[PDB]
């Protein structure tokens, strides 16, 4: 049911629910991408994959790994459109903190800069709701590593292991289960903890070149994106 | 009619206003938050429930205190409360420094809910459905004030929104009576707060904040579960 | 359904006007106050929307707002929107005792916020006042003046006011007990004892539910008395007192 | 027809018919035919009046010393942009003291009129403009209409009754480009009049024609300067 | 087919909300007037005022100028506003050009204003007209009109809100050169076209009249009952 | 039920239909594809011709924005006029401050927020021209890259615009890119574009072709038919 | 220059329970007399004064301006003022002209709203608060200034011992010169009662 | 309409039938057609044509002249009483019919018989007045002050 | 239906412009004559109530010393424009020093014509006939609001112009002088008014190089009255 330009704009409806909002919670579920962020002791790896439908697909640019700052990464789900233009905006909320404040940010902010924007494109519809999904991550002092989630509802949201997207929550519900556990994860259990949940919501476990995996950990604190030479070295190492 | 169009509000043929009457609508579904002005000092109680057990509290904190002496919780939806918590963080800052003191907090709550009566008020475009509970300590005698979207600010000794709001105040209508003991009026108005909450209360479900005349100190969920549930 | 458009800023069609009939309307809901001729001062009382005894009533005068120290209003409709008239021809007032350092004449003082009230009602499609404010004070020219703030630009200034609608029976009383030059403030106080016990909805004149601010004038002080609810109560037993008394006679 | 309003809203079918609106104005105009040879150009327009007393309102103006045009349809938008053509053909005269070739002055035209037809709350604007010139490579005859699409020929025409015009045209628009300039013109003439319809004039004072050259300057020919284009002609059959 | 009106015209080439508030000055408050060689008169009544409340808050004609008075009609809260918009352009034309206020200059600007008052959609157009009243310089009359559509017009006498026709001819007898010879006539014969305007109780008649360039003068309740006993008398001797 | 009107604004499905309109208003436009080689990138363009219309070889469809970069457009001719002078803005933007080969990764970033933000406000419309971007350097390399009017960026070896991108894109994967070299490239489109695109929907019509790469020095120029010996590779094996 | 043109010498001298300001009557343009009814030391809410030396512009502007935003929070709220929250409200209103601040020496002496403590300060033209205790010191000679004021200004001052020490100070400092003169006048506030005295001083 | 039918479309074509019945086929002579009712736009401009396209009135509010007047030809054959003055009745109201002028004495003489009185007595000449200084007669919006 | 006013029409074209020519028609109907020697023009007060003041509202207007007017339609709107080309003729006269011509005072206004922006929200409907003498002698042009401009021997405005430009075409004399032009005026005038003739009902506008200004004087309408 719907009364008035309610359709076409973001008020809520009498029962206190958004419309132009609603639908763009679905709106990354169009984009069929699932991006599961969980996180170890010292570590937190993140999977994603994409599609190939033709030949001609360049893994450059349709590689959906985005990277904000050296220590600090992030995945995107959904439109992809939209969620270039977040990017470049979180490079610019970042070098502002770096600028300003002379440091690295905890990224625990730029989860609340960007969604506070991201409440600003919830706020008028004339500037459309920009229904691109944002995952983050990032390291922070003494904090050990950390995972942030941001969707274009604009809050800052971050958890020890939180997922959320199109197949996201069928990854959520056999990791309760299987994260715990919840004890010194090595390297070699967090990217099995990637197949893992990925068997459940997919299980078709194609190669190792489609699917893309980032991690997160302190040795360098950088941000780095795995190899594809050691994707399919601890992809065969989990299955014997 | 209609008649009113916007800016600063919408219309309504009979009474207060239709289009964000729904959002407040949405106020009464927000997460319910109680709060407690006893004797000395102003306690606040709020309701946290995270969706599943993935999650740790540690991160989020709906209890974000704007100054060493005023602390805040929220009545009502999301986000639109740390929209006006960063505006109060500008706003009662600006104010703190143009005069160098404090000042009683009668005044900021003058000055700081000006601006947000409004934002609140004004068209927003979508509106907002956050409510607050304005506490505070001011010349020895503190205050617990309780602000709403309509921009009505309120005067209350114990009060409650989200859940319970038409239990609750019935409740603290009736058992309390104009101002009782300090930690006998905390034990009612957590009884009534577990009224229609859960029947599982851990000290990741609620958080309580305690406004001393001392200035404002934020608990933690140890601190919380370690006092009393049933905190008195 | 030529009416039955959002337009707020040009009229309606027959050449009423479009919201100021239902400006009116909002006027009507939840309204009280009153006022009455006095020599050598003036009267005005309040009631308190929420008689719930838990508020902490620190408000302290809350439907009277005081303006300035020789003038005072009585705020009656939304108090969301009326907190931004409050400050508003406070300044105005501010600024013109700053400007001339001499207090406001209430005659242009009225007519400003009159006019301010009324280009929000006129165009830009901005949402129209729905708060009826009274005016309180004395003048080095006319002496005692008292007005009354209108959405539509025309004030319904005159030496008495109805709020809200349901004020319409105290109306009739008004104009029966019309008298021009006795007081005793407290002849027209008792009187207004006798407006809420039998025109007013709630009856026995509950104290914490109702306020009465008067101003006296003194030179140059002018004070404006808060009483607030302090011998409203034996202003309680006074009236019962006249109904115990009237009884007697039949 | 709700889906034509906005000229910032998309159709179902993605066709925008503001355009195609401002096209029936374009075509809602007289007939005009453009062309040019090798040598020279000659471009011929229509004049129509309200009474007969009343002046036949000309079309054909000048411009530019080496730039002639034509106009149809709406009058706002052809002197707004006829006061923008003169501000943009004094651009290159006063600073770089050369005049502007139309290859490259129309690009600014047709991005003037993109505005219009993009954001919202705007029109499209219909423009009869047959825009001549000459550069080093010699003449170029433009196109204007609310799609903001100029194409560069040797003729083009507009307005109504013109795809008659077309006919006409292809097998000749060929064979123009090697006379010269007189007997240019009273071929062009020849064109019009087959198009409008032959049971009436055709006027002097109705037509309007010019002719642009690379050494000669555009003259306006109007009234007693179409006279002689006017004599030695054949009449039409019947 | 049928839009109503906003900004742009209807089909019928004229507009509606225009015509829609012309209705407002006949549903408003009536006033009367007339001019002469010298002294003018005018008048409004309409107050509906049950003198319970305050008498000077009603008042609405006022006067820019000793020798340019403003007299409106319809509401005053818009009419307030003519009152002060024309009292800073009446104190330009005071300042800049010394000279007395020209009706043609001061009544252009309103017209000129009120047409902009029309325009946007954007600023509201005016419900209300309002007709000036006062005397060109070396005592010579000067009365005019105005019009929501923001023009105005000169009239020989003032007559306006209900019977604007009926009044105008009971006007054709003013034209005599007998009125206003005498300023004791004249206004009798104010009391007399009002006779037939509403109540005319003479309780809510206000009338001021301004002789030559001396500044009007309201009429207390006491030469306008001997104004009356006159106008009675008249009738009285007319068998 | 008119949710389709408004382009800013979202349906109830979760995207909106202007952006399929803006979609299938390329598919209606004449079949324009492109191919990058190891050296340089081909361009091409066909362009439609019904009676004349004009001067033959003007309001060409193939623009040149940068001294290494070039355009294949496609759709209606202002928006592709005009979509060439924002990227020609765009250019000039880089050249004035740096002055240096805007390289074209980043380029399309560019012009991916250019489009991206027609595409958020509902004042301006968004564009239903589509475009091809690529270009060639000694440093940089051959790269194509493909933009959508939903602002989608990211590019292929090969891609296809036109009534059908599935034909033209059919014989792509067997074509031998890098091994053959840029002149063959430019052939083995001419060849399939006058085998498919029949000439009895369209009687006459006429193939613009431009290439950049490093047998032009980095300079983008069209290339004209007989030059090269392209007009024999044309219609060698294009009659079958 | 602007200070010297129009002259004039405010000293806020603090007592035990109570507290005095003084300033002096005479006001005129250079070395000429006018008028020595001019005001300087102007009220401000109940209790409490505050001194002005310099342009009688920015005496008068800055006191209108002072007065403007001081009536601005008194209505909103009933309660008076602080000596500290007036002190930052002048220093602020002062600071907001940077390169164009008004000439004046503003001296706040007044008791706190809430009890009888009382508090001085004084105040630089651009904005700059200087806290001393009690007792201020200024004149013209140098000896007299510091040298007398040690060992009349008491820790501990009564209004009978506080009005005579001023005296003295405002006699031999003032009347030394030629142009200054015209008497002083003298206001000294306590919780019980407002006094204000005038100081005799010649005419010449 | 009463209450669900058939319906809500289709009863608007059987009115339409009316529409018709009335333009119409083939309107000649009389059989004279008065009609009375609050709008006439109802009727299509098609029905004009045949008829009726004389003229149509509307009846304004008496004035206190038209209600003196009614109100005595109704009390002109059947005689009034005297002590019933017809100049307050006038005066007092505004803009009303002559039946309303008409049962304003009858709810005197209602609560007259309950004093039983059937010839006419001064106690209800107060009473009358008392319904005069009762008013209520007229009312309407307004409310605003113009 | 739905008509986008100036947003064009599905068929398509302008509607309130047609709109605005229906707004001549509720105007009063001016009949105007170029001749050889002058420029002859009348319109019809059409006075509603014996208070009105016969020279207080009048169609012709100068716009310059050489250059007469006649406005149609809107007053107020007519007003505007009309005082806003005496300033344009005012600037004209100044960087020039030669009094703008009857010419170039329609494309000054032509190009404000349709503007769509805050004036010309809503379009004004007043026509404009703009009568002179320029370099060329006496002239006579008419113009639309949406800036039609054509040159016109004799033109008629306001209601009665249908039936007026019909006698007009046929008794109209281009080479004629004025002479003849002053019994042709009071013939179109005496068919279209249903009353009868007095210098108060209607009002003359003849301009003329070497007799000037004039524009016109008083009672010389009832001189032309008497001479019939």
């Amino acid at each position: 049911s719907s009364a008035g330009f309610d359709r076409h704009i973001t008020i809520f409806s009498p029962e206190g629910r958004l419309y132009q909002v609603e639908y763009a919670f679905k709106a990354i579920n169009q984009g069929g991408l699932t991006s599961v962020a969980v996180r170890g002791k010292d570590c937190a790896v993140i999977v994603t994959q994409k599609k190939v439908p033709d030949k001609l697909l360049d893994s450059s640019t349709v590689t959906h790994l985005f990277k904000i700052t050296e220590n600090i990464g992030c995945v995107m789900t959904g439109m992809t459109a939209d969620s270039r233009s977040q990017v470049q905006r979180a490079r610019y909320e970042a070098a502002n903190w770096k600028y300003k404040y002379g440091y690295e940010i905890p990224v625990d902010m730029l989860c609340k800069r960007i969604a506070d924007i991201s409440q600003v494109y919830t706020q008028n519809a004339e500037m459309r709701p920009l229904g691109c999904c944002m995952i983050l991550i990032g390291i922070d002092e003494e904090q050990g590593p950390q995972v942030y989630k941001c969707d274009p509802a604009g809050y800052y949201c971050g958890f020890k292991a939180t997922a959320a997207g199109v197949k996201q929550t069928e990854s959520t519900s056999f990791l309760e289960k299987k994260v715990k556990k919840k004890f010194d994860w090595t390297f070699e259990q967090t990217v099995e903890t990637a197949i893992t949940c990925l068997s459940t919501v997919l299980s078709i476990d194609f190669k190792p070149s489609e699917i893309e995996v980032g991690v997160v950990t302190v040795e360098n604190p950088k941000f780095r994106i795995l190899t594809e030479a050691e994707i399919d070295a601890h992809l065969v190492a989990l299955a014997e | 009619e209609r008649g009113y169009s916007f800016s600063l509000t919408t219309f309504s043929p009979s009474g207060k206003l239709v289009q964000i009457e729904y959002a407040l609508a949405a106020v009464a579904g927000g997460a319910p938050s109680v709060g407690i002005k006893a004797a000395n000092g102003v306690v606040l109680a709020t309701e946290k429930k995270q969706k599943s057990i993935l999650y740790d509290e540690r991160s989020v904190h709906k209890v974000e205190p704007i100054t060493k002496h005023i602390g805040l919780v929220y009545s009502g939806m999301g986000p639109d409360y740390r929209v006006l918590v960063h505006r109060a963080r500008k706003l009662a800052q600006q104010y703190y420094l143009v005069y160098q003191e404090p000042i009683p907090t009668a005044q900021l709550v003058q000055r700081v809910a000006s601006v947000m009566q409004e934002y609140t008020q004004s068209g927003g475009v979508r509106p907002f459905g956050v409510s607050l509970l304005i506490c505070g300590w001011n010349e020895g005698r503190p205050y617990l004030f309780q602000s709403d979207p309509s921009g009505a600010y309120f005067a209350w000794k114990a009060t409650a929104m989200g859940k319970n709001y038409v239990n609750g105040k019935t409740f603290l209508e009736k058992r309390y009576n104009e101002d009782l003991e300090l930690e006998d009026a905390i034990h009612t108005a957590i009884l009534t707060l577990k009224e229609s909450f859960e029947g599982q209360m851990t000290e990741d479900n609620i958080e309580v904040g305690i406004c001393n005349e001392a200035g404002f100190r934020r608990l933690t969920p140890t601190e919380v579960k370690d006092y009393l549930a049933a905190i008195a | 359904s030529r009416r039955y458009d959002s337009r707020t800023t040009i009229f309606s069609p027959e050449g009423r006007l479009y919201q100021v009939e239902y400006a009116m309307e909002a006027i009507g809901h939840a309204g009280t106050c009153l006022g009455i001729l006095a020599n050598d001062g003036v009267l005005l009382a309040a009631e308190r929307r929420n008689i719930h005894k838990l508020l902490d009533e620190v408000f302290f005068s809350e439907k009277i707002y005081k303006l300035n120290e020789d003038m005072a209003c009585s705020v009656a409709g939304i108090t969301s929107d009326a907190n931004v008239l409050t400050n508003e021809l406070r300044l105005i007032a501010q600024r013109y005792l700053l400007q001339y350092q001499e207090p406001i004449p209430c005659e242009q003082l009225v007519t400003a916020l009159c006019d301010i009230k009324q280009a929000y009602t006129q165009f830009g499609g901005k949402r129209p006042f729905g708060v009826s404010l009274l005016y309180i004070g004395w003048d080095k020219h006319y002496g005692f003046q008292l007005y009354q703030s209108d959405p539509s630009g025309n004030y319904g200034g005159w030496k008495a006011t109805c709020i809200g609608n349901n004020s319409a029976a105290a109306v009739s009383m008004l104009k029966q007990d019309y008298k021009e030059g006795e007081m005793t403030l407290k002849s027209a106080l008792a009187l207004a004892i006798k407006v809420l016990n039998k025109t007013m909805d709630v009856s026995k004149l509950s104290a914490e539910k109702v306020e009465i601010a008067t101003l006296t004038r003194e030179n140059g002080k002018t004070v404006i008395r808060v009483l607030k609810q302090k011998e409203v109560e034996q202003l309680i037993k006074k009236h019962e007192e006249e109904e115990a008394k009237a009884e007697r006679e039949k | 027809n709700q889906y034509d309003n906005d000229v910032t809203v998309w159709s179902p079918q993605g066709r925008i018919h503001q355009i195609e609106y401002a096209m029936e104005a374009v075509k809602q105009g007289s007939a005009t035919v453009g062309l040019k040879s090798k040598t020279h150009a000659v471009l011929v327009a229509l004049k129509r009046a309200q009474s007969e007393l009343a002046a036949h309102q000309k079309k054909i103006l000048h411009v530019d010393n080496h730039i002639g045009i034509s106009i149809a349809g709406l009058t706002a938008d052809a002197r707004l942009l006829c006061n923008f053509m003169r501000q943009e053909c004094l651009d290159s005269r006063f600073v770089f003291d050369r005049p502007l070739p139309v290859s490259r002055l129309v690009s600014l035209i047709g991005s003037k009129t993109q505005i219009p037809t993009q954001r919202y709350g705007r029109r499209p604007y219909g423009v009869g403009l047959l825009i001549a010139g000459y550069d080093d490579m010699g003449p170029h005859i433009f196109q204007t209409c609310p799609s903001a699409n100029y194409f560069d020929c040797r003729a083009m025409s507009i307005g109504a009754r013109s795809q008659s015009a077309r006919t006409y045209l292809e097998r000749h628009m060929s064979e123009f480009m090697e006379c010269n300039l007189n007997e240019l013109v009273k071929h062009g003439l020849r064109a019009l009049r087959e198009t409008l319809p032959a049971e009436q004039d055709l006027t002097t004072k109705n037509v309007s024609i010019g002719i642009v050259g690379k050494d000669l300057e555009f003259t306006i020919y109007d009234d007693d300067d179409v006279s002689p284009f006017l004599e030695g002609l054949e009449e039409r059959p019947q | 087919s049928y839009d109503r009106a906003i900004t742009v015209f209807s089909p019928d080439g004229h507009l509606f909300q225009v015509e829609y508030a012309q209705e407002a000055v006949k549903k408003g408050s009536t006033a009367v007037g007339v001019r002469g060689r010298d002294i003018v008169v005018l008048g409004v009544e309409k107050k509906s005022v049950a003198k319970l409340q305050d008498e000077r808050t009603v008042r609405k004609i006022c006067a820019l100028d000793d020798n340019v008075c403003m007299a409106f009609a319809g509401l005053t809260a818009d009419a307030r506003i003519v009152i002060n918009r024309a009292r800073v352009e009446c104190q330009s034309h005071r300042l800049t050009v010394e000279d007395p206020v020209t009706v043609e200059y001061i009544t252009r600007y309103i017209a000129s204003l009120k047409q902009r008052y029309t325009q946007s959609n954007g600023r509201r157009p005016f419900g209300i007209s309002a007709l000036i009243v006062g005397f060109d310089f070396d005592g010579t009359p000067r009365l005019y009109q105005t019009d929501p559509s923001g023009t105005y017009h000169a009239w020989k006498a003032n007559a306006i809100g209900r019977g604007a026709k009926s009044v105008r001819e009971f006007l054709e007898k003013n034209y005599t050169d007998e009125a206003i010879e005498t300023d004791d006539l004249t206004i009798k014969l104010v009391i007399k076209a009002l006779l037939e305007v509403v109540q005319s109780g003479g309780k809510n008649i206000e009338l001021a009249v301004m002789r030559r360039d001396q500044s009007l003068k309201i009429l207390n309740p006491e030469e306008i009952e001997k104004y009356v006993a006159e106008i009675e008398k008249e009738k009285e001797e007319n068998e | 039920t008119g949710y389709d009107l408004s382009a800013s604004t979202f349906s109830p499905d979760g995207r909106v239909f202007q952006v399929e309109y803006a979609m299938k208003a390329v598919e209606n436009s004449s079949t324009a594809i492109g191919i990058r080689c190891k050296d340089g990138v081909v361009f091409g363009v066909e362009k439609l011709v019904l009676s004349k219309l004009y001067e033959e070889g003007s309001n060409k469809r193939l623009f040149n924005v940068d001294r290494h970069v070039g355009m294949a457009v496609a759709g209606l001719l202002a928006d592709a006029r005009s979509l060439a002078d924002i990227a020609r803005e765009e250019a000039s933007n880089f050249r004035s401050n740096f002055g240096y080969n805007i390289p074209l990764k980043h380029l399309a970033d560019r012009v991916a927020m250019y489009v991206h933000a027609y595409t958020l406000y509902s004042a301006v419309r968004p564009f239903g021209c589509s475009f091809m971007l690529g270009s060639y350097s000694v440093n940089d390399g051959a790269q194509l890259y493909m933009i959508d009017p939903s602002g989608v960026s990211y590019g292929y070896w090969g891609c296809a615009i036109g009534k059908a991108r599935q034909a033209a894109k059919t014989e792509i994967e067997k074509l031998q890119m890098k091994e053959m070299t840029c002149r063959d490239i430019v052939k083995e489109v001419a060849k399939i574009i006058y085998i498919v695109h029949d000439e009895v929907k369209d009687k006459a019509f006429e193939l613009e072709l431009s290439w950049v790469g490093e047998l032009t020095n980095g300079r983008h120029e069209i290339v004209p038919k007989d030059i090269r010996e392209e007009a024999e590779k044309y219609a060698k094996e294009s009659l079958k | 220059s602007i200070m010297s043109y129009n002259g004039g010498a405010v000293m806020a001298m603090k007592g035990k329970n109570c507290v005095a300001i003084a300033a002096d009557r005479r006001f005129g343009i250079q070395a000429q007399m006018v008028t020595t009814d001019f005001q300087k030391i102007f009220p401000m809410g109940d209790r409490l004064y505050i001194g002005l030396a310099g342009l009688a512009t920015d005496v008068q502007t800055v006191a209108q301006r002072l007065k403007f935003r001081l009536n601005l929070y008194e209505l909103k709220e009933g309660r008076q003022i602080k000596p500290y929250t007036l002190m930052s409200m002048v220093a602020n209103l002062l600071y907001e002209k940077r390169f164009g601040p008004y000439y004046t020496e503003p001296v706040i002496a007044g008791l706190d709203p809430k009890t009888f403590k009382p508090f001085i300060c004084s105040l630089d033209l651009i904005g700059c608060p200087m806290v001393t205790d009690d007792f201020v010191v200024s004149g013209t000679c140098a000896e007299q200034m510091y040298g007398m004021c040690e060992s009349l200004w008491e820790p501990n001052m009564d209004p009978d011992h506080l009005f005579e020490t001023i005296s003295q100070a405002m006699l031999n400092a003032v009347d030394r010169d030629a142009v200054s003169g015209m008497g002083v006048i003298v206001h000294i506030i306590e919780k019980d009662k407002i006094t204000t005295r005038t100081l005799k001083a010649r005419m010449d | 309409y009463d209450s669900n039918s058939g319906g809500e479309r289709e009863i608007q074509r059987t009115m339409l039938e009316l529409l018709n019945q009335l333009d119409g086929f083939d309107s000649r002579g009389d059989v004279k057609v008065i009609m009375a009712t609050n709008r006439i736009e109802t009727l299509d401009p098609a029905l004009i044509r045949p008829g009726r396209i004389d003229r149509k009135i509307e009846f304004p509010l008496p004035d206190e002249k038209t209600k003196k007047r009614i109100f005595q030809i109704h009390t002109s054959r059947m005689t009034l009483a005297d002590d019933v003055t017809l100049d307050d009745l006038i005066m007092a109201k505004d803009d009303l019919s002559g039946a309303d002028i008409k049962a304003i004495c009858t709810e005197a003489g209602l609560m007259a018989l309950r004093e039983r009185r059937m010839k006419v007595t001064n106690e209800d000449f107060k009473k009358s007045k008392e319904n005069v200084l009762y008013k209520k007669q007229e009312g309407t919006p307004e409310g605003l002050y113009l | 239906y739905d008509r986008g006013v100036n947003t064009f029409s599905p068929e398509g074209r302008l509607f309130q412009v047609e709109y605005a020519i229906e707004a001549i028609k509720l105007g009063s109907t001016a009949i105007g004559i170029q001749t050889s020697e002058g420029v002859c023009l009348a319109v019809e007060k059409r006075i509603t109530s014996p208070l009105m003041e016969p020279s207080s509202i009048e169609k012709i207007v100068e716009i310059d010393a050489h250059i007469g007017c006649a406005m149609s339609g809107l007053i107020a709107d007519a007003k505007t424009l009309i005082d806003k080309a005496r300033v344009e003729t005012q600037n004209h006269w100044f960087t020039y020093n030669e009094t703008m011509t009857v010419e170039s005072v329609t494309q000054a206004v032509s190009n404000l014509a349709l503007q769509f922006g805050e004036e010309d929200s809503r379009p004004f409907g007043v026509a404009l006939l703009f009568g002179g003498v320029d370099e060329k002698g006496p002239q006579l042009f008419h113009m639309d609001p949406s800036g039609t401009f054509v040159q016109c021997d004799a033109r008629a405005i306001g209601s009665a112009s249908e039936g007026a430009q019909s006698s007009l075409q046929e008794v109209y004399h281009k080479s004629m002088t004025l002479k003849e032009a002053i019994k042709s005026s009071l013939i179109i005038l005496k068919q279209v008014m249903e009353e009868k003739l007095n210098a108060t009902n209607i009002e003359l506008a003849t301009v003329q190089p070497g007799q000037n200004f004039h524009m016109f004087t008083k009672e010389e309408l009832e001189e032309v009255i008497k001479d019939i």
